[PDB]
RNA sequence: ACGACCAGGGCUACACACGUGCUACAAUGGCGCAUACAAAGAGAAGCGACCUCGCGAGAGCAAGCGGACCUCAUAAAGUGCGUCGUAGUCCGGAUUGGAGUCUGCAACUCGACUCCAUGAAGUCGGAAUCGCUAGUAAUCGUGGAUCAGAAUGCCACGGUG
């Protein structure tokens, strides 16, 4: 590739939410913190994925129980 | 890198055996994937082209090729040789990581995904489709993107048909809607 | 907002018909005049047809719309602008 | 005003009378901290079971005489027209004209 | 000196100068002398720079500037997307916490246009 | 049916123009801390002390009061001391994000209030035009009626002058 013409490319770590820690080679450069991927996506797991700190649906559970 | 271990290592076997393929040359692999963004608007600044075009960087990590109008179109009000797009072909290592990247961040990350359709596949194997906002990317930050865009996404594969070119994605656990 | 000591409001019509449509396939749209009833996850999936005052506007659920109220998201006044 | 809205305010006395208990009791066991969060939910549906002329939210004040829903005075029980009109015809006791 | 990739004023009390820290108003300031120790009436420049270096985790403590401002817009685009009264409001450019539009209604709309006409 | 009952919506809309207000544009001021002096009123499905909990709005417990007895209810401008130092600012507080509280079957449209953040316009207003001759104008706070809750309106009250 051309030196000097492309962004800073280099391995960085992708830790989602449910655990799963990825390396990805990326140009963000700083590590980064992830909500949702691939393994716990609901679509992709085909089951509804365990509520997570922040969405919605945690809030309304956490401030109130339904029974 | 891992993810292209992953073709070798599984997806090859898999397709031996369902398409009855009798040399391991004649298994679909994909070729490129050609990243498209069409600044129609950039008649009316440059620098929004640039900044597209910076986008495309960010988000695959080669400098994108700044593709110009092929003839004038009255209709459009451009001129022929006016740079009006961005395109950035990824082969190899870095082909393979825009890969894994996607399937496994970006694409769990666009709003009400039922799934990515399975009929777009152009008859020849070769799938293409459209992220309508590019802030799904992790590269993307929404707080210094100017206007959010969205980018065509091409991945061409020696696949003959098109059943052949679904199961090479589906062996890589690709979000098709079913 | 309503006190959390409270507790999220909802009617017990709609409430019945949500769960009768959880446990039902229910795919069909529940048509509802309910405009002040609190949007519960149970209801992610299902279309609810809440009432703008004149017409039931067809509403699919989804997380982030779980807290809000039906009737956020069914306009009742209708501008088009002044000259136009 | 119309005969139809005095019935209206009539009927609102009468199932805010006839549910003053229901609805009190209901409303300390919303308000009770202590109780179990499963009893206050049911009270929250329970209360809005009932009916809603039942609250006492829903009475609007009106002249005895006319039914006017504007100018009401809680003492007299009469809007601003009607207070008028006793105070001048000697109806209303101790009622005269002040200055200060 | 600098915090949080802005400097904030030399001459300034403490307490006034983290207010320009986006995220610091005299509340969450007023805390963060209180909790690193340090007068309010004492001027940043007076202030040595190991001092300044506990400011900064105290400021960190809190999400301020860019990682606020886009918690910010995210929020804005996450009515925006959901469609909701609040979010349509916003895409008006028209008062969203109710409000009065027949009148007043100025600082969202800016100024005054001449009846489209 | 131009009668009657109900549930939602509207009367709160918004390119715009006007009437009447409120709060400002600051240093005769802002803020912090300490501290002084009112009048007139209201209150039983009510006013609700003390104490405790919460940054707070508020909450829990609970006395008294149908009242010259108790409660609303600790007036504020003032004064003393510091700070700010003429800057769109330690001015201004509109707007908006996040989190609450209370009332009410119920606060989405469309309540008030709180907390954290944000910090518009505005640097004294053209032609014009308004009020006021003394405890008045100006300024500062207080109460009431309506009222579940909802005043910058209204009706009252005193402080300086
Ligand atoms: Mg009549
Ligand atoms: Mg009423
Ligand atoms: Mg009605
Ligand atoms: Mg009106
Ligand atoms: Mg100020
Ligand atoms: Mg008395
Ligand atoms: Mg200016
Ligand atoms: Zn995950």
């Amino acid at each position: 590739m051309k030196k000097d013409i492309h962004p800073k490319y280099e391995e960085i770590t992708a830790s989602c939410s449910c655990g799963n820690v990825m390396k990805i080679r990326s140009t963000v450069g700083h590590d980064l913190n992830l909500d949702v991927c691939s393994k716990c996506h609901p679509f992709f797991t085909g089951k509804q994925r365990d509520v997570a700190t922040g969405g919605r649906v945690d809030r309304f559970n956490k401030r109130f129980n339904i029974p | 890198a891992k993810l292209h271990d992953y073709y070798k290592d599984e997806v090859v076997k898999k397709l031996m055996t369902e398409f009855n393929y009798n040399s391991v040359m004649q298994v679909p692999r994909v070729e490129k994937i050609t990243l498209n963004m069409g600044v129609g608007e950039a008649i009316a600044d440059k620098k929004l082209l640039d900044n597209a075009a910076a986008d495309l960087a960010a988000i695959s990590g080669q400098k994108p090729l700044i593709t110009k109008a092929r003839k004038s179109v009255a209709g459009f009000k451009i001129r022929q040789g006016y740079p009006i797009g961005c395109k950035v072909t990824l082969r190899g290592e870095r082909m393979w990581e825009f890969f894994e990247r996607l399937i496994t961040i970006a694409v769990p990350r666009i709003r009400d995904f039922r799934g990515l359709s399975a009929k777009s596949f152009d008859g020849r194997g070769n799938y293409s489709m459209g992220v309508r906002e590019q802030i799904i990317f992790p590269e993307i930050d929404y707080d210094k993107v100017d206007r959010v865009r969205g980018l065509d996404i091409t991945i061409t594969t020696t696949a003959k048909s098109d059943e052949e070119g679904r199961a090479l994605l589906a062996a890589f656990d690709f979000p098709f809607r079913k | 907002p309503r006190s959390l000591k409270k507790g999220p409001f909802i009617d017990l019509h709609l409430l019945k018909k949500v769960e009768k449509a959880v446990e039902s396939g229910d795919k069909k749209p529940l048509r509802t005049w309910s405009r002040r009833s609190t949007i519960f996850p149970n209801m992610i999936g299902l279309t609810i047809a809440v009432h703008n005052g004149r017409q039931h506007v067809p509403v699919f659920v989804t997380d982030e719309m779980v807290g809000h109220k039906l009737g956020e998201f069914a306009p009742t006044r209708t501008y088009r602008g002044h000259a136009a | 005003a119309k005969q139809s809205m005095k019935a209206r305010e009539v009927k609102r006395v009468a199932l805010a009378d006839k549910y003053f208990a229901k609805r009190a009791e209901l409303k300390a066991i919303i308000s009770d901290v202590n109780a179990s969060d499963e009893d206050r939910w049911n009270a929250v549906l329970k209360l809005q079971t009932l009916p809603r002329d039942s609250s006492p939210s829903r009475q609007r004040n009106r002249c005895r005489q006319t039914g006017r829903p504007h100018g009401f005075l809680r003492k007299f029980g009469l809007s601003r027209i009607k207070v008028r009109e006793a105070a001048m015809r000697g109806e209303i006791p101790g009622l005269k004209k002040a200055s200060w | 000196a600098r915090i949080a990739g802005i400097n904030i004023p030399d001459h300034k009390h403490a307490v006034i100068a983290l207010t320009s820290i986006y995220g610091v108003g005299k509340t969450r300031s007023k805390a963060i002398l209180a909790a690193a120790g340090i007068a309010e009436d004492v001027k940043i420049s007076e202030l040595s720079e190991g001092q300044i270096d506990t400011l900064r985790d105290e400021v960190a403590k809190f999400v301020v500037e860019g990682d606020l401002r886009r918690e910010i817009s995210m929020s804005i685009k996450r009515l925006m997307d959901l469609g909701c009264y609040r979010g349509l409001r916003h895409r008006r450019g028209l008062p969203v916490r109710g409000q009065r539009t027949k009148t007043n209604a100025r600082t969202r709309k800016g100024p005054r246009k001449p009846i489209k006409k």
